[PDB]
DNA sequence: ATCAATATCCACCTGCAGATTCTACCAAAAGTGTATTTGGAAACTGCTCCATCAAAAGGCATGTTCAGCTGAATTCAGCTGAACATGCCTTTTGATGGAGCAGTTTCCAAATACACTTTTGGTAGAATCTGCAGGTGGATATTGAT
DNA sequence: ATCAATATCCACCTGCAGATTCTACCAAAAGTGTATTTGGAAACTGCTCCATCAAAAGGCATGTTCAGCTGAATTCAGCTGAACATGCCTTTTGATGGAGCAGTTTCCAAATACACTTTTGGTAGAATCTGCAGGTGGATATTGAT
């Protein structure tokens, strides 16, 4: 017979393991295209060590989850428990970032 | 005789290089002699500081060798250093494990 | 091509590694990782120090300087110890020569 | 001879990576227009770094981006990073 | 006869006013024994220019109204118009101040 | 004592300028905490560089190099 | 006979600046045109903030600008208060703003 | 003795942008306090700069990249215009 | 929205005090004219490290279904926070004087910067070692349905 | 208060990829012996700075009354999580051409180091002005009631 895990169990799940990890969350190509598009687009024929593109993405990752745990308050701070653009635009104003 | 100056101060940090840093950085025309001594110590100290605490992370972590996470975990929960580095990113160091209480089921 | 010697914090940092926990070794990106931490702190102190000097008119940085620049960069306690051991590592210097 | 054409990469930043993010966030659930926040979010974020870390390898006069560079960005945009270079 | 203006009503004039002016809004007198005091608890016999003092209050009051800014925001995303403690804890919380 | 001389009407003023229109009454003891707090790590910065000047007597410079510092740049004193 | 900040067409001290740089600890050697170049932007923004300064004095039906016309002219300039994000205007005050669910009605 | 100031400066600029006003005390001191300010920020970028490259002089090319980076955009390019001006003026002059 | 009546605001004028502008001078910066230094820009060039390219494989991203539980919309009473007038007292503020100190000078002994001339400590690959990363298979929780 | 379905843990194993140790030059400490500075250590100013004093004045502390807001309780459509079938494209592993760092040499345009020689910018009294703070008297706004 058919067996589902609540909604919401395999989420806690999901973040127990993801925190209790290190590793980058965004997949390597996809983001190293992302990389060369947004530089191409400030300057041309431009190369990358490795390194730089991979320092960027651990920067990258590391800001965003940083900024996640932030909206993640707002959302609890209006009674909620789902994350909304307009709990990111809040952490984004109240950090400074652009209000 | 040879004695180095970092031995002369009792320290495992290198004094000389330390004191040569200081000169040549911009930081002023003069350097004194206790300067690069005072801060090879400083440096010192708070190399032992952070790796003691990381070295038990390992160890309460099974393992043998201090890796990116560890130090994660021995700055991140030491609120001292914590707020030392309240604005670095370590690279590979992944977050503390925490969850919202109000997120819990019950 | 005979590299040009990049020099480095991590022979130090393995030292200190070493008296602390005899057991333990360090994987290289946590040696990097702790070599850009000295690098920084260096950094902290002495540009507050250059400060420091700049705001008295004194053309020279003095343990005197590093140390009001610890009290000011570091968080209470380890700014203590931190103190305590450099002005032990100065005057044990001085009583040597 | 040439080189490709590279767009609409920022769709590379999977809805599941973004999820995968907000969990390391600790995260439980998500609205929908989230997603498409986030990549706006990044991509600020983002333009901004390597604007800067190439405005620092164009000065050092060269081509290629070095990981220096982007430590440099970062850091004169408060946000040090250890990993790549002091 | 006796007369009420209804509630709220003041207080957006409060705000128009204030926010109009330029002054230090804290006495000075009380504000100077405030520094003293907590300043005797870190070196004693100090004595303390006139525009020290008084530099202090711009930074504190620059400080606390940018601080009910971004609480007040905090408010309204709880869908209140009243500040409360979460409110301001919140803000120091993103702010970086104390997490 | 002296935090209480931060009164709470001076206290509901600054709110008014931040565009405040309703004030718990929990607000008023929350914010002197918040207010001893910032003085004090400004303070204790400022005397620092007062000790560090061999002087008895906190500058206006003090007070900005302190406020610099600590992220928070202050004009009209400084020089 | 004739000064460097009149020989590059400026008010600005290219003289002082040039001496500030050297006992600043900024590098070993300060270069010729450095001095020139950085006292021509300090000028700049100083008539940058200055003109939207006295535009804001007048407003007020001012003639002498005081600090609320300085804070006035940078916080309603996007690139100004970007450059000036965390500068505290002593004797500034704030923008008059207020949140709309705040209003009446 | 002589404690100086970007006052008379500030001062000449104000008048030829407007000539009408006058400014405040406090207000002068303020813009003072811009003046050292970003003077600091633009020198500390551009001797971090030649650092980078090894570089034993801040040269205009140095201080210049800094304005770069200091600056929002449409302020950085005038500032780069006006900077780049006033050196090829006193470049040609002599 | 009108009908009226407290209070709030806003304008135009007005007299003066507090600052602001304007004037009259001198050490200390700034500008010069030399005598050298010296950094770093150019011109090869030995060589890491980037950019492609390819080829095979599953780890995942996509897309669909489907229903649980969250968010939003509504309602409402208890009670907290605003407005207001009273009564009181702490803050203001204005000299007035004394004294604690910043702020300057004038030497000098101590400490530092140089200029070379040896002496190691560190560093860069080669030469060994050894955690632990991945892969399994059973014990131990955790979770969700009768 | 139970079992069936999964997911989580923990141990035990084994070859490699990554850490540690071993060796050998060279850049950089270190040791000496001149050749400068500088940061204080005392003697004294003038100055802001604390300490009062003494009224006056608003600004604050209280208490009353109640408007209206925050929090609670219920309800529901439909949004977002869980699960699954599919196959895409990212990840891995290896090779190759060559672009572009990086490292050295070589050598002037540029910067510094003096030595004087102007000039400007600062300081302390001098000389008008701009708002502030009040003063009517005129519409506005807010609120209570046909
Ligand atoms: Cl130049
Ligand atoms: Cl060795
Ligand atoms: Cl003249
Ligand atoms: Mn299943
Ligand atoms: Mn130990
Ligand atoms: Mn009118
Ligand atoms: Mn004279
Ligand atoms: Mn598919
Ligand atoms: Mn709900
Ligand atoms: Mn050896
Ligand atoms: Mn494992
Ligand atoms: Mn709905
Ligand atoms: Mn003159
Ligand atoms: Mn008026
Ligand atoms: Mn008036
Ligand atoms: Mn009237
Ligand atoms: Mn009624």
């Amino acid at each position: 017979k058919p067996h589902r895990y609540r909604p919401g169990t395999v989420a806690l799940r999901e973040i127990r393991r993801y925190q209790k990890s290190t590793e980058l969350l965004i997949r390597k190509l996809p983001f190293q295209r992302l990389v060369r598009e947004i530089a191409q687009d400030f300057k041309t024929d431009l190369r990358f060590q490795s390194s730089a593109v991979m320092a960027l993405q651990e920067a990258c990752e590391a800001y965003l989850v940083g900024l996640f745990e932030d909206t993640n308050l707002c959302a609890i701070h209006a009674k909620r428990v789902t994350i909304m653009p307009k709990d990111i635009q809040l952490a984004r104003r109240i950090r400074g970032e652009r209000a | 005789k040879s004695k180095s100056r970092s031995s002369r101060a009792g320290l495992q940090f290198p004094v000389g290089r330390i004191h040569r840093l200081l000169r040549k950085g911009n930081y002023a025309e003069r350097i004194g002699a206790g300067a690069p001594v005072y801060l090879a110590a400083v440096l010192e100290y708070l190399t032992a500081e952070i790796l003691e605490l990381a070295g038990n992370a390992s160890r309460d972590n099974k393992k043998t060798r201090i890796i990116p996470r560890h130090l994660q975990l021995a700055i991140r929960n030491d609120e001292e250093l914590n707020k030392l580095l309240g604005g670095v990113t370590i690279a590979q160091g992944g977050v503390l494990p925490n969850i919202q209480a109000v997120l819990l089921p019950k | 091509r005979k590299r040009t010697r990049k020099e480095s914090y991590s022979i130090y940092i393995y030292k200190v590694l070493k008296q602390v926990h005899p057991d333990t070794g360090i994987s290289s990106k946590a040696m990097s990782i702790m070599n850009s931490f000295v690098t920084d702190i260096f950094e902290r102190i002495a540009s507050e120090a250059s400060r420091l000097a700049h705001y008295s008119k004194r053309s020279t940085i003095s343990s005197r300087e590093i140390q009001t620049a610890v009290r000011l960069l570091l968080p209470g306690e380890l700014a203590k110890h931190a103190v305590s051991e450099g002005t032990k590592a100065v005057t044990k210097y001085t009583s040597s020569k | 001879r040439h080189r490709k054409v590279l767009r609409d990469n920022i769709q590379g930043i999977t809805k599941p990576a973004i999820r995968r993010l907000a969990r390391r966030g600790g995260v439980k659930r998500i609205s929908g227009l989230i997603y498409e926040e986030t990549r706006g979010v990044l991509k600020v974020f983002l333009e901004n770094v390597i604007r800067d870390a190439v405005t620092y390898t164009e000065h050092a006069k060269r081509k290629t981006v070095t990981a220096m560079d982007v430590v440099y960005a970062l850091k004169r945009q408060g946000r040090t990073l250890y990993g790549f270079g002091g």
